[PDB]
């Protein structure tokens, strides 16, 4: 079988550079070619123990995409548990007896990796658990990138947000380390820098980073902008108000943009991205949500499948 | 004073003896047990020291140690002998015994047993948990 | 036809042995042999004015392992209704123009036998009505211990736990005793007895019963050993500490279990089964649960198909 | 491995040594101790025991092992002599070491020690917690 | 100074017969002569974690005929102490540097005691903590027994209704039982029984108890009729509708009770007292509500002033 | 009249140190000897547009210790006034017709000084206005430290904690600046840093400061150990695990501390003072808490009492 035939999907760090291109790779073959009857007779999971919409409905659709039968919940004030007191180990090891794949998000840290334990032979795939994991959003950055540059090796990549806080960030940076030469730019509020320990990760591999107090330094060498949300919550009103400008994108700011480069947004974005960058063809943050879709579809395909058959 | 069959904790820090036997069961059995406490050490100034009749520890049971006790020897002991010096090394990994200081870290409220990777810095161990994927120092983990 | 089908599915009362058997027989059928597909073109109405994680998520998938699609909600401040003031009748009268099939929980007694006045020739299956019956909860219930027992007659049954108010024990004693030489335990605090009603409808019939104050007198002999949930509420903090060692059970109870004995719980268990319960060979609430899959495909089968093609 | 001075607590039930060190926090200290677990007794068969050099114990801290070791005998020692011999009587209280069982109760949350007042009954004792006043038996709340 | 004076009122436990006898006559010299200066320049904290409009406006009205001033809260789902984040023990130890007093109702079992651990010389009155003492309510019942039948010894008096759970009958009849020759009939569903321990009390101390299915079996001896609510939660819709006429009294329910006879009921009285008793010379229950004051008075003049109220 | 009689109180950035002076003499004299009769037939409004019920508990009892009349209201969740509809400039002019002084606090910074804009001649004192200034506090907190060290010039003070998001500490820098030879000690975790702004006017004044990694560097040479609450939203959960041990306090750290010492804690200290503190003559923050009283009654007594208090 496929290398991720019946495996769970938790950590980006437990995929390797050859996981990673599988699942891009099975990806664009779905995309280019459907196969809406894949996973007829089968019933999945969708179990948001913690409630994200946009998460739920995409990865829904990539399951309805492939032909199978979806049951779930979504969570806080409204499902009969996550406020009574049942184990989450009581929870996965009823819901492992009902279907053939069980896809959570969760508000704690290692909740995916708990539910492993206790789904039998159910694979059990990460929809995001608290600060740790979001792989398959990490899966559709990648997807994203190899799309549009044609590879994920030897990019120019900067960050732009909250830098600290963003899961989302620290994952794709750490997938972006499994492969060579690439450079990464950092620009971000002091408060909200990347964490010294990616940093660390990063030194470890001879990899290079630089830090840049605006995106005009680095925007002609640019081939992923990838801007991220900055939650007001995180900053003081005033010291948002003094830092903001220096994570926020118009379209007067691309004039000098290579024609490959592509702005990515994990969103939502509210302030980071003024509607005007819309219309360039640099934005790329819709297309990179649709391509959710074919991530994720392929993640259940292998997941699920023996045989790559197509 | 001596025993015949099985294993003696030695040079053990003080105020870690006590650890020793709650952190890892080791009154839990009906074999004949002696303790000393604070005893005088040459080498220590004060030590403790643990001797369980008639069982032994395998290599990485003698490796969960290293943490606590990093300094003591594992003596293995047969017909008034002792037919086996060994002394702590890190292990790769510590199970049971540790809590996860994220307190949303699921590992908290649930069946299951803590898990750390261990890894040694410069001037301090630090422990990956297995649930929350956080790496912390060692002196934040033991943390009372 | 089927001696079920089109049949409101409303109360353990109104369903004869003869009928239990069918139900049962008609389950190890679809566990040993699916049939994916034969409910295709069907759409069942999930109608849980009263939530239930549980309950509703087997309960769809059951409906989705026999193909058919589903609509639904999921109450107590969400649903349009239950707050607003439309007949429950109004919404059975709409709802039945729709589906083919209305499974319903609710949180008045009556309820689902209401609906059956309303849906015209839509059948009504219960998922539960406030403390009335929830025989889909039974029926899985009774073939799991047939499935494990090879029989649902000349049982030694042991109840313990909350036998006042609990609904799944009143419906499966009911149920038992519609089979011969069965024998029961009742081991409860004197609080949460079973009821008199129930007693005098087993010695009506000449059913042996007796109460024990511990597992211990009647582990030797057990061969159903059905736990339930001692809600703390119905009993006082301090009166739940001074009773609840004789209703909680861990390994070591089992020390003197017959090879055949296995221990059936609702769900949720929370204090009442040790985890260190779970590894034995006894521990079988999570089969039970995965039961419930198969108990409830073969009434929608029964009710919604002419022919047994099986 | 006599002693000079200090107090011997012998005869304790099998499996009720530890129990005693954590409860009372009798290894919480400079001065040396010696502890045999699962000796043979034959005056009792199994038992465990435990020396502690220059440390005494009120009639009130003896009074404490009562619910654990009934039947011990404490040893004051002196100059390598045995010059006191005590057994442990039911105390009229019971602070710090015991959990009230109502769950309820405001002791859990808060910065103050557990008590209990201490009623001999004809077949147990019952404890009654200072803060609820709920009573319970002895046997529920040693039970956690 | 009086007995009382600087003492916490906690429990009524720790209160003797003589302390008991000096709060009811200084509640009578001040109901006959009012002092509305007696508590001038003092500072009294109402601090209602658990809410209680009722029990607080009776205290607080208290507080102001005596002239004392009065500073507080109460707990409708929000104060970040003494409960959410804080330690009461901290809160507590910042109330006792504002206020002279401490009056406070908490939800948990011993709360009041714990916070004379930490109100330093700030007395503590303990207007109910969880289901433990309430020992002002049990001090105008027992006021108002005094009052109308002249003498709290050899009295008839019957206690209905909930006898399990209310913490108000329980300390009634541990106060009654401090004086001499008193007579005590049970009316409770099986249910909802007075606690065996409340039983070995009077047994131990030679008092006559016995137990009774209804109201008038006894109604021709009682002095004392002391009513209470069953919540419709301690019960089960059905059993409750089966069993409440039991402990409901209605005005022809009274005719052959003795002349002397008072009807009691701590309120609110919604399901249990007919409104056409209202009218009888036997209802007192408003009457004894108007106690409260006087009880409460006594309390706080006792425990705030050194000198005996003349 | 005194030099506050009639004044607005809303910013400590507005009071000399000549009326900083003032207050604290007032508040020691009030302390000294009570004058319970200064403010009859005044009346407060007590306006907690944001609830606080430590501040407002405090505040109150200061007017009823001088004799003053309290009306008053505290928003959790709802009051259509001063935010929802009406203006607060609307709900202000009503109210300064009903008054005699405004207390308020409220969550929007500027909503205080707003206030003197619409309150006519009635004074307005400044209970907290979000993140801006909260001035009674900071005048207790200088009273507390006058009182225990007998000066508030030349002394060695160490604030620890969340410095960047303490309005408590801005201030009383601040104040402690007005005098002469104070010395600073910050420890705080990078992410919470004592702000550049507040380190600009210390350097604009000569005034010495250092930053400190832990509470030992400098526990030797401290006369005031002032503590500061760590909300864990303000940092993620395991940031919050790997720094706390730096701000959090315990009495083993107070081994060689100066006789003089105190720690101080404008409270909840739940998380950074063990109870093991409470004993030691080190702690503080209890003794602070009541100091509370006599501030807040200095002011009232100052702003509405034309002469000076003897
Ligand atoms: N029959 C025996 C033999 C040895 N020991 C214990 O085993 C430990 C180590 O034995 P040994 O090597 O003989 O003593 P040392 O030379 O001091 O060992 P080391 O150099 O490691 O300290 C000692 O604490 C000794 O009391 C024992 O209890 N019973
Ligand atoms: N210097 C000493 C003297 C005695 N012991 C211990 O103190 C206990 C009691 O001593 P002793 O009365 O002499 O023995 P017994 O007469 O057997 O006492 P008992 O009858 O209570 O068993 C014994 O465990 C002994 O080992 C000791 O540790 N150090
Ligand atoms: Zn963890
Ligand atoms: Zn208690």
């Amino acid at each position: 079988a496929n290398p991720l035939y019946q495996k769970h999907i938790i950590s980006i760090n437990d995929l390797s550079r050859d996981d990673l291109n599988l699942v891009l790779a099975t990806a664009a073959k779905l995309k280019a070619n459907p196969q809406p009857e894949l996973l007829k007779h089968k019933v999945i999971a969708s179990c948001f123990f913690e409630a994200s919409t946009r998460t739920r409905l995409s990865f829904e659709t990539s399951m309805h995409r492939l032909g199978a039968s979806v049951v779930g919940f979504s969570d806080s004030a409204n499902t009969s548990l996550g406020k009574k007191g049942e184990t989450l180990a009581d929870t996965i090891s009823v819901i492992s007896t009902y279907v053939d794949a069980i896809v959570m998000r969760h508000p704690q840290e290692g909740a995916a990796r708990l539910a492993t334990e206790f789904s039998g032979n159910v694979p059990v795939l990460n929809a995001g658990d608290g600060s740790n994991q979001h792989p398959t959003q990490t899966l559709l950055d990648l997807f994203t990138i190899q799309e549009t540059q044609g590879r994920l090796d030897n990019l120019h990549v900067a960050m732009v947000g909250d830098l600290k806080y963003g899961r989302t960030v620290h994952s794709l940076t750490q997938a972006l380390a499994k492969f060579d030469g690439n450079r990464f730019y950092f620009i971000a509020p002091d408060a909200l820098a990347m964490p010294q320990y990616i940093l660390d990760m990063l030194d470890e591999k001879g990899i290079a980073w630089s830090l840049h107090s605006s995106i005009e330094e680095v925007m002609a060498e640019v081939d992923i902008l990838y801007m991220t949300r900055v939650q007001k919550e995180r900053l003081d009103p005033s010291e948002y108000a003094n830092v903001k400008a220096q994570f926020v994108l118009r379209a007067s700011d691309l004039h000098n943009a290579k024609a490959n480069m592509k702005v990515l947004h994990p969103l939502p974005r509210v302030d980071e991205i003024a509607t005007d960058v819309d219309k360039t063809p640099h934005a790329w943050y819709f297309q990179q949500a649709g391509n959710g879709i074919f991530a994720r579809q392929a993640l259940l395909a292998l997941v699920l499948n023996r045989d790559l058959v197509l | 004073e001596a025993i015949k069959r099985g294993t003696v904790i030695d040079h053990i820090p003080a105020q870690i003896g006590f650890k020793l036997l709650s952190l890892f069961k080791l009154t839990e059995t009906d074999q004949r047990i002696t303790i000393g406490l604070n005893l005088p050490s040459g080498e220590m100034g004060r030590k403790d020291l643990i001797k369980i009749e008639n069982t032994f520890l395998s290599e990485d049971q003698v490796d969960q140690l290293a943490l606590y006790a990093p300094q003591a020897t594992v003596n293995r002991i047969d017909n008034y002998e002792v037919v086996g010096k060994s002394r702590p090394s890190l292990p790769e990994r510590i199970d049971n015994v540790l809590v996860c200081p994220n307190s949303n870290c699921i590992s908290h409220a649930e069946p299951v047993s803590s898990s750390f990777a261990v890894r040694k810095r410069a001037n301090d161990i630090a422990l990956k948990c297995k649930y929350c994927e956080k790496e912390f120092s060692h002196n934040v983990v033991l943390a009372n």
